[PDB]
């Protein structure tokens, strides 16, 4: 909500390392949030900017931050296939078994697109495979609807 | 021909009378506009699929029409823009020379067969094919001072009452509306619909069922029974007129007999159709309508008739209502067309009295005062015949010709006055002897100038429509000047002149006149000895020629090319663009700051401020906004600090401080519909089915790599919009049927509650208005209110949106633009202050060859006309030079001679190039036209020197040098008359600021500069060239 | 031109009389000569491109951009675009007590783009700081999305 | 089924609302019968291409 | 002229063709009408020579 | 008639008053174009007057 956080939000989505590091030098808030509830971590995990997501959490950015609906940056990264960001936000203390207000884990978002490497990355770190959304749907049923075989055998 | 109109003078007169009356039938009929139709004809399909996004429109409305615009004639573009409000706008663009009506019907029809592909939700709203001129002749604003009204009431009182009234007016064309005529809206409270177990679907049903019109039939209708004595129509239940009646319709009944209505569930009101736009005239809640001109009418009289029609109904409409004019250009067009009339009538005065200074005879001065009006009136007649009009371009065309109009009269008058003085011959014999010297030179000059200006008319495409006005006008003017110099002027010389006998060289007696004749003779003898001294020495003054040519060519490159000067039309604009995800309240907080700045600090210049939230250029979104700033008359704004080129800078500087708002104030361009600031319209296209995101990556890459060459690329901007948050609901198809819920119920509920559904039509005061249904803002602003909407399953139990749906956010584009069917994104920019455009074009079509696989480029806008053009001017001027050389070899009967005349074109050019440099003037079209005029009349004042010298060396055999001396002596006087009259008539154009400043100056500076040089240099060089060429051959 | 205009002005009276199975396919009115100005062929030199694959690319990426040309009144494709052809089997439909009408209803109920609305719309309330679009359904855009149709 | 007033409100006053601004138009008449049938007759100047 | 516009536009797509697609012209009547005029042009040139 | 009730012609009655308003300018433009032709033919302002 301050004039230093809005610039961080603007430069993280556009992918600028110089401006982001500078604005972080001046003590800008890396927990900044848009009118939707997004820190630059979410924007980087959404648009595929590493060398930035590696920078925001060193400066003290909240990894398990959530927006006005409960979507962490893992939800955004696990939904598009940013593996080099998934293996990062987890090394920095991200809740892999997280849940938005609806009730989906990042497995329910990675099994939809077919990002099997990320499925392995996540269940390596204790991702619940018997979890259910408010619909009563696991990752197995979601991999079956889409009719995949890899994600079908990964989950036994 | 001349010796014919000497013993037959009255004959000449009756021509000069006809081509005078023929002008009067054109001063009164010719339509007066600001600029003619130069833009490429174009049409704009428009369609608002309401309560939608940018992809829904792209996939259901835009791509469909974009596939079925097949077999259109003379098509260049298929530009398209789909917004998030729902409105798609498709802009075609046809060639130059195309009928707009035929193209418009071709489009209307190729769409009429594409209509039954669009949904049943656009066919209702309908599309609107209409020509694009973007040219508001004038805008009208309607206010309620009291404050009892709103935008949605003034809009209706304007539509139902006045739009009709000013539409029956003379030359009014199309009338656009700001605001929206009345419409009854039903705002629903889902907290009350659950209680009564209702939804916004059986409401749609009850409103479509209890307002429709039904056909019944007749009584005693044929075929009748024998013995019927009565026939009368039958009328069943019909439309609902008053809003109260809507509160009387039934939806259901409960077990206890309680009857359910609308009143107890929804809230019924009369408002507008679309609330997105919000107009304010100085903060006062206001609205208005906009008028654009009918093709082939007079704008001055049209505006003077509309300013009357609006008073004819002044007293009838309620008290508290006022009518103001935020944007008009006629107060500027009237000046722009008058500041030249007082220039032409000031030029005939100056050429009248200059001849009183040199000739010193009243009867000698009246002759051009008679010829020039004849020529102007015949020019107006010729324009009226070709369908042309009166514009700024056409009038400036005859302004920078007036010298060629007075030159063809004084050359005839001063030569007969020189003969009557050197030989004492009477006027008849003196004229019939002079025209025995000039009758052929004037025809050669006619051909020369025809070849000089004509090629300018075949040029590019949009500049063609400008050069063509100029060329047609000037060619008509010179064609009539030469005729009246072969028809009327010599007859006038044979009658009006008064006999003088030999030895009347002119000595003068007491006043300015004796001094002037004496000094003229003295300066003439000295100048003549000087030209002799020069003729003794060639090389010197033959190498200076190369110095001048080199300086000219080196100045022709430090001249920043342009198209037209921006001027003070009395109005400018401000543009507000806020961050994405911005509301209407913030934009209005910014526009009220704008208004306070313009009404508090600049009230000495600013008349009013017309702010429009939601009407931005390059976007109709809730984010942006515009403001039309109008200024006081030019007498109330004296000086240079009180112009628009300074208020623009003041306002830009002040609004740069506005936090979280990109504000930009700018002046109007000369040609509104056209592009400005010599930019380029580049655009990326995806020809491999790449996504929007990958093409956005390619664009960001190209921008990050174009800031690498700031030497020729300065501000390379994406004209489009960056992606912005959006709410993705995912309807679970399993849990929706597990409870027995129809999906066409879910989607309908959502769209009606949040987007508004055109349900039906109703009648009010004898006019059709619309019936919209929507939710009440309180219940549709945020998520987490979704759970308030309960839809009905077949089992009766009502289910919320929380059981079916999941929710998420995503960055999806608010605007999606196209080009020729394929997705694309536009990229603007401009060449550095010193570099040309072609360099910036080749650079970034070299930077575009390095983009990912499947991404191509294309040019649009003004940059497309330069691809199929550019190489027209050099070839056309080369063939013009050939034509001139041949027309002069015919006139002199020699292949070498002409070069002498053809070596004075760079003299009158360096003067203009020096003046426009000392004044900071660009290479406008006015500047090129002034260059051409100076070239033409310098060649004219040289052709006669050479013809005199040649005739003296063939008829009299005086010799080369002596004959050239006699010729420069004879012709000195008229050359100064022309130069002086032209300079004096044009000086007001170099000084006159205010109205028509950037154009008057752009013309007059170049003209004056070229004239000084082609007068004080051409008196000295052309004899050198003549002798040189005669010696070398 | 005016001839085509007169001809197409008389259709407007006839088009509402035709079935929704013709209009939905697209009527076409066109000046034309009866003989081909020319033919333009497209071939995959190497392979891995069946007639279908070449005809698609031709219709999508080079047919419309040529029919818009000035001088081309009519263009005939020697093939057809792609389309999610749905070859059904009765022995599996009577096994589920289904019919093609339910298939079509489900499809056109699940491949549809809804006019959702707008977050923070117009007219808003005092104190709103948000503006977004809403999205509920999309065009299934693939083959593995049509199969999940319920 | 529509009577003469319903069509002058719905059909005719919304067409003659747009028919203004056409080139070389001498006059325009209109008729609105009871069978719903509506006619609008625009008369242009002589020398005009029809 | 139409055929020239088309032979231009086609060149404006070949760069974006996938690996293997090739444009052939199995049927064109224009190659004859610009040769039927050339063999008569050079004919009337030989005529003035002779 | 009462106030707010005007009249206007149409059909042949429109062209009738059009011609009635045209004739007076026609009789003049056809005379001041005979005067000029005669003065030109005979080069005198008295012959056409007579």
């Amino acid at each position: 909500g301050s004039d230093l956080g809005k610039k961080l939000l603007e430069a993280a989505r556009a992918g600028r390392d110089d401006e982001v590091r500078i604005l972080m030098a001046n003590g800008a808030d890396v927990n900044a949030a848009d009118v939707v509830g997004w820190t630059p971590l979410h924007l980087a995990a959404y648009w595929g900017h590493l060398e930035i997501v590696e920078v925001l959490l060193k400066n003290g950015a909240d990894v398990n931050a959530y927006d006005t609906l409960g979507s962490t940056p893992l939800h955004l990264a696990a939904h598009f296939g940013h593996l080099e960001i998934v293996e990062v936000l987890l090394k920095n203390g991200a809740d892999v078994n997280a849940k938005d207000d609806n009730g989906i884990t990042p497995l329910h978002l990675a099994a939809n697109r077919g990002h099997l490497e990320i499925v392995e990355v996540l269940l390596k770190y204790g991702a619940d495979v018997n979890a259910q959304d408010k619909f009563g749907k696991t990752a197995f049923d979601i991999s079956i609807n889409n009719g995949n075989e890899d994600l079908a055998e990964i989950l036994q | 021909m001349p010796n014919f109109f000497i013993d037959r003078p009255i004959f000449a007169w009756v021509i000069a009378i006809i081509i005078m009356l023929a002008g009067g039938l054109a001063i009164l009929k010719l339509p007066v506009a600001q600029y003619p139709t130069i833009a490429p004809p174009a049409v704009t399909i428009s369609a608002s699929y309401p309560g939608a996004d940018a992809k829904t429109v792209q996939d259901t409305v835009t791509q469909v029409i974009e596939q079925n615009m097949n077999g259109i004639d003379n098509l260049m573009y298929m530009s398209s823009n789909s917004d998030s409000t729902g409105t798609v706008q498709i802009t075609l663009t046809f060639e130059s020379g195309t009928d707009a009506d035929i193209a418009q019907v071709q489009v209307q029809n190729k769409l009429q067969l594409a209509m039954p592909l669009l949904p049943q939700e656009v066919q209702q709203q309908g599309v609107s094919v209409e020509k694009s001129s973007s040219s508001f002749l004038m805008v009208v604003g309607v206010i309620n001072t009291d404050g009892t009204m709103t935008q949605e009431d003034i809009s209706d009182y304007v539509a139902a009452n006045m739009k009709d009234a000013i539409s029956r007016t003379s030359g009014v064309g199309d009338v656009q509306l700001f605001g929206s005529q009345y419409a009854m809206r039903i705002w629903m409270n889902p907290n009350e619909l659950n209680k009564f177990q209702l939804t916004p679907v059986d409401v749609i049903t009850a409103i479509k069922a209890q307002n429709a019109q039904v056909a019944a039939g007749q009584l005693g209708g044929t075929p009748p029974v024998k013995g019927q004595q009565l026939n009368a129509s039958i009328i069943a239940q019909t439309r609902l007129t008053s809003t109260e009646e809507f509160g009387k319709i039934l939806l259901k009944v409960n077990q206890d007999g309680s009857r359910v209505l609308l009143r107890d569930v929804a809230k019924i009101e009369l408002g507008g159709e679309n609330y997105d736009i919000i107009a304010e005239f100085n903060g006062q809640p206001a609205s208005g309508l906009g008028i654009k001109l009918a093709t082939g009418a007079n704008a001055l009289d049209t505006a003077a008739a509309i300013r009357a029609e609006l008073a004819k109904m002044e007293p009838f409409f309620p008290s508290g209502l006022k009518i103001v004019y935020p944007y008009d250009t006629t107060p500027f067009v009237k000046i722009s067309i008058h500041e030249v009339v007082k220039t032409l009538v000031e030029a005939i005065i100056l050429v009248f009295l200059v001849m009183y200074l040199f000739l010193q005879n009243f009867r000698a001065t009246l002759i051009p005062t008679i010829a020039v009006p004849v020529v102007l009136l015949g020019t107006f007649a010729v324009l009226a015949a070709f369908g042309f009009s009166i514009n700024t371009l056409t009038m400036f065309g005859m302004v920078l010709a007036i010298g060629l109009l007075v030159d063809d009269a004084i050359v005839v008058v001063e030569n007969v006055e020189r003969v009557m003085a050197e030989e004492g011959l009477p006027p008849k014999e003196a004229t019939r002897k002079s025209m025995g010297q000039i009758q052929g030179a004037l025809v050669g000059i006619a051909m020369v100038l025809s070849a000089v200006f004509v090629p300018m008319a075949f040029f590019g495409g949009s500049t063609g429509a400008i050069y063509r006005q100029f060329s047609i006008t000037i060619v008509s003017a010179m064609a009539l000047s030469v005729l009246v110099a072969l028809i009327l002027t010599p007859a006038l010389c044979a009658t009006m002149l008064k006999p003088i006998a030999k030895g009347d060289h002119g000595e003068g007696k007491k006043g300015f006149f004796g001094w002037f004749n004496r000094m003229f003779e003295k300066s003439t003898h000295h100048y003549t000895d000087s030209v002799g001294g020069i003729l003794r020495s060639t090389g010197r003054y033959l190498v200076l020629y190369l110095i001048i040519v080199v300086g000219m060519a080196y100045l022709f490159v430090r001249l920043p090319s342009s198209f037209l000067p921006d001027e003070d039309q009395g109005v400018f604009m401000t543009m507000v663009q806020l961050p994405a995800g911005a509301t209407q309240e913030r934009t209005q907080k910014v526009l009220n700051e704008v208004t306070h700045y313009y009404l508090t600090k600049e009230k000495n210049n600013v008349e009013s401020v017309f702010a429009v939230n939601g009407f931005g250029f390059a976007g109709r979104g809730q984010n942006t906004g515009i403001a039309f700033v109008s200024l006081k008359d030019w007498a109330d704004r004296p000086g240079e600090e009180n112009k628009v080129e300074a208020i623009t800078m003041r306002a830009t500087r002040a609004f740069s401080q506005i936090k979280d708002a990109m504000v930009f104030a700018f002046n109007l361009p000369a040609i509104v519909e056209l592009g400005t600031a010599t930019g380029f319209d580049f655009e990326l296209i995806d020809q491999a089915g790449l996504g929007h995101e990958k093409l956005t990556q390619a664009r960001n890459q190209l921008l990050a790599e174009a800031a690498k060459h700031p030497d020729m690329l300065t501000s390379v901007r994406p004209n489009g919009l960056e992606d912005t948050p959006q709410f993705k609901i995912d309807i679970d198809q399993e849990k929706a049927q597990a409870l027995g819920v129809s999906i066409n119920d879910i989607n309908t509920t959502l769209g009606a509650a949040w987007g508004g559904s055109y349900v039906n039509d109703f009648i009010d005061r004898g006019r059709v208005k619309k019936v919209y249904v929507m939710s009440e803002a309180k219940y549709r602003m945020l998520p987490d209110d979704i759970g308030d909407w309960y839809v009905r399953a077949a089992d009766g139990q009502m289910v919320p949106f929380s059981a079916f749906s999941s929710s998420r956010w995503e960055y999806g584009s608010p605007r999606l633009e196209r080009y020729n069917g394929l997705p694309s994104m536009e990229i603007l920019g401009q060449a550095a202050p010193g570099k040309s455009t072609g360099e910036a074009m080749e650079l970034m079509e070299q930077l575009a060859s390095k983009l990912p696989t499947g991404v191509g480029y294309d040019w649009t806008g003004m940059s497309y006309q330069e691809r199929l053009s550019g190489n027209q001017a050099p070839s056309l001027y080369a063939i013009s030079l050939i034509v001139v050389f041949l027309c002069l070899a015919a006139l002199y009967e020699s292949w070498s001679i002409p070069f002498s005349v053809m070596l004075v074109v760079p003299l009158g050019v360096i003067g203009a190039l020096l003046a426009a440099t000392f004044r900071g003037l660009t290479n406008d079209v006015y500047f090129q036209v002034g260059l051409l005029t100076t070239i033409g009349l310098s060649a004219k004042n040289a052709i006669l020197i050479v013809e005199f010298a040649k005739d003296l060396m063939d008829k009299e055999g005086k010799g080369l040098i002596e004959a050239t001396l006699d010729a420069v002596r004879m012709r000195l006087r008229p050359i100064l008359m022309t130069s002086l009259a032209f300079i004096l008539g044009v000086m007001p154009l170099v000084i006159s600021t205010g109205a028509g400043s950037g154009a008057q100056n752009a013309v007059g500076t170049g003209v004056m500069g070229g004239m000084v040089t082609a007068t004080v240099l051409a008196i000295f060089f052309v004899p050198v060239f003549f002798v040189v060429v005669r010696r070398r051959f």
